[PDB]
C-alpha cells in the first residue's frame, strides 16, 4: 500500500534466506555485487502460486501443483523452486517452513495449469503457501516486447 | 458473593499507600537475549579429529600448515629474486635455512588455534546470560525494599 | 505435581470467599438479634426477682 | 458457554458438495480457451525483426 | 457442583487484575538444543590407545609421525634439487641437519593433538547447555517479579 | 503457584477486616448487656437466701 521505500544493503548481518534464516556470508572477502533485475513475466513470474503439495506412494518423490501461469511457459528436469509453507505437525501444531525442490516431471503445457512431480519427503500436511519462487528455468518461451 | 474481592483490594491500595513500587519492563524477546546464530552457526558444525595429514601433507603444493608456510617464505624469496639483487643460490640458502622454524612454528599453530577459538563462543555466552542476570538483579531490588518495609 | 498444587491453591481461594461471606452474614444480621434475645432475659430475671 | 451454532466437518463437506453442484449446474462446461493448444513439442521457436 | 472452579477462575481475575505475566514461548525440541551429531558423529568412535608404531614404524616409507616429518622435507629438498640449484651432497647435508628436530617434533604433536580434539568437545557440550540455562533464567525472571507482589 | 498464594493472601486481608468488626462490636455492644445480667442475678440470689 506505498510507493516511498527504500532498500538498504547492509554488510554487517548478511542473512541468506528467503526468511532471512540461513548462513552469513563473511563481509572481509567479496568480489562482486550484483543487482539481479528481472521482469514480471520472468518464469511463470508473478501469478503463480502453489495450492496443494502432498506425498506420494513411491521412495523418493511428491506431487506439487502450480498454480496459476501464463501460457508461455515450460518446465524442464532439474529445475529448482523455492517456497515458504505451512504445515500441520504430527502433535498437531501449524508449523511454518521454507525449502527448494527439484523437478523431475510435470504435465499440462499451455493450459496454465501445471502438477509438478519434485524429489524429496514432506514433513507433514499441507495448509497454505505465503511465497513462491518460479524464477531462472531452462527451456525459452516468448513473451509480449516490453521496453521499460 | 458479597464481594469479597472489591474488600481486598481496597484494603491493599490503602494499606500501602505513600511509597512506589514499580516493576521492571524489560521484555526479554528482543534478540538481544539470544545467541547470535541459528543452527547455521559455526558452533553447530561438527569438529573434526586432528590427523598428520592435516599438519603436512608430503607434497611441495600445499594443504597444510607447514607446506604453507613453506610456500609463502619461497614465495617472498622469489620476489626479491625476480628484481635483480639475488641470486639462485642466496633463495637456496635461506630456503633452506627456514625450513627447520616453518616447522617449528607450524606444530605449534595447529594446537593453539584450535583453543583460541573455543575461548570466545564461551565468553560469548557468558555476557548475553549476565545481561539476563541483571535484569533478575533490578527484580530483586524492589523485593529487597518491601523486606524491609 | 507442582501443576496439580497450582488447582488446589485455586480451589482455596473459592472456599475462603465463602468463608468471608458467612462471616459478613453473621456480623450484619445474627448477633443484633442475639443482643435482643438477651436484652428480653434480663427483665425477665427482674420479675423473678419480684 | 454457547453451544450448537456452527457446523461440524462433514457437514461442512456436504455443504461444499452442494455448492460444487449447483455451480456446475450453472456452467457445465469449461469456459476458458488458451492461445497455444499444443504440447511444446509441436511448436517451433524463432525469432523475427519488428512486425512487418 | 455449584461451580467453585468457576468462582476460583474468577476469583483470580479480580485480584491479580492491572499487571502483566507473559510466560517465555521457547521451543525446546527445535535441534538447536542437541548434539550435533548423531550416532555417526566422531564422539562415539573407540580411542586408539598410543602406541611406539604411531611414532615410527621404521621404514622410509610413512605411516608415523616422524616419517611424514622426515618425508615432507626430503620433498621440499628434492623439488629444489631437481632445479639445478643444488647437487647431492647438499641435499644430503640438509636433511642430516633436519633429522633432529623431525625427531624433537613428532614426540610433542602426538601428545598435544590427543588434546587438542578433546577440548572442543566440552566446549560444543558447555555451550548448548548454556542455551537452556539462558532459558530457565528467563523463566524465572516472572518468578521474581511474582515474588515481589 | 507464586502467582495463585498472592491473590489468596489477598483473601486473607479481607476477611481479616471482619474478623476486626466482629470483636469491635462484641466489645462495644454485647458486654455491657452481659454485666447487667449479672447484676440482675446477683440480687435474685439474695432474694433465695431470703
Amino acid at each position: 500500500g506505498t510507493k516511498d521505500y527504500i532498500f538498504i544493503l547492509d554488510f554487517a548481518d548478511l542473512r541468506t534466506g528467503v526468511a532471512f534464516n540461513g548462513v552469513t556470508i563473511n563481509p572481509r572477502n567479496i568480489t562482486m555485487i550484483s543487482f539481479d533485475c528481472t521482469e514480471a513475466h520472468h518464469g511463470l513470474g508473478k501469478d503463480a502460486y502453489i495450492a496443494a503439495m502432498y506425498n506420494n506412494d513411491d521412495g523418493a518423490t511428491f506431487q506439487m501443483e502450480i498454480g496459476g501461469i501464463h501460457t508461455n511457459a515450460a518446465l524442464a528436469a532439474g529445475d529448482k523452486l523455492q517456497c515458504i509453507w505451512r504445515y500441520l505437525d504430527v502433535n498437531g501444531n501449524a508449523q511454518a517452513a521454507e525449502n527448494e525442490f527439484e523437478v523431475v516431471s510435470y504435465e499440462g503445457f499451455g493450459t496454465s495449469n501445471f502438477s509438478v512431480k519434485c524429489k524429496g519427503m514432506l514433513p507433514g500436511k499441507f495448509i497454505g503457501c505465503d511465497a513462491f519462487y518460479g524464477k531462472y528455468l531452462q527451456t525459452d518461451g516468448p513473451i509480449k516486447q516490453v521496453d521499460s | 458473593s458479597c464481594g469479597a474481592e472489591l474488600e481486598a483490594n481496597a484494603l491493599l491500595t490503602a494499606l500501602v499507600a505513600g511509597e512506589d513500587f514499580t516493576l521492571p519492563d524489560i521484555d526479554m524477546s528482543g534478540s538481544e537475549y539470544d545467541i547470535p546464530g541459528g543452527i547455521n552457526s559455526p558452533i553447530y558444525a561438527e569438529i573434526e579429529k586432528i590427523t598428520t595429514e592435516q599438519l603436512t601433507t608430503r607434497e611441495v603444493g600445499g594443504s597444510g600448515v607447514f607446506d604453507a608456510l613453506m610456500q609463502s617464505a619461497s614465495n617472498h624469496l622469489l620476489a626479491e629474486f625476480k628484481n635483480n639483487r639475488i641470486t639462485g643460490g642466496d633463495y637456496v640458502k635461506a630456503y633452506i635455512a627456514t625450513m627447520e622454524a616453518c616447522m617449528a612454528n607450524a606444530v605449534q599453530f595447529l594446537t593453539t588455534k584450535d583453543q583460541a577459538y573455543w575461548n570466545a563462543v564461551t565468553a560469548q555466552v557468558a555476557a548475553i546470560t549476565a545481561r539476563a542476570n541483571l535484569g533478575i538483579i533490578k527484580a530483586n531490588f524492589v523485593t529487597a525494599k518491601i523486606q524491609a518495609l | 505435581a507442582t501443576k496439580a498444587e497450582y488447582a488446589l491453591t485455586k480451589l482455596k481461594l473459592s472456599n475462603e470467599s465463602v468463608t468471608y461471606c458467612t462471616a459478613q452474614y453473621n456480623l450484619s444480621s445474627m448477633l443484633p438479634q442475639q443482643l435482643l434475645m438477651l436484652k428480653n432475659q434480663t427483665t425477665q430475671v427482674a420479675e423473678q426477682t419480684k | 458457554g454457547i453451544g450448537q451454532i456452527h457446523f461440524n466437518v462433514e457437514t461442512s463437506r456436504k455443504v461444499c458438495l452442494d455448492l460444487a453442484k449447483s455451480v456446475l449446474r450453472l456452467v457445465p462446461v469449461y469456459p476458458l480457451v488458451s492461445p497455444v493448444k499444443k504440447q511444446h513439442d509441436d511448436y517451433w521457436f524463432v525469432g523475427r525483426l519488428g512486425l512487418d
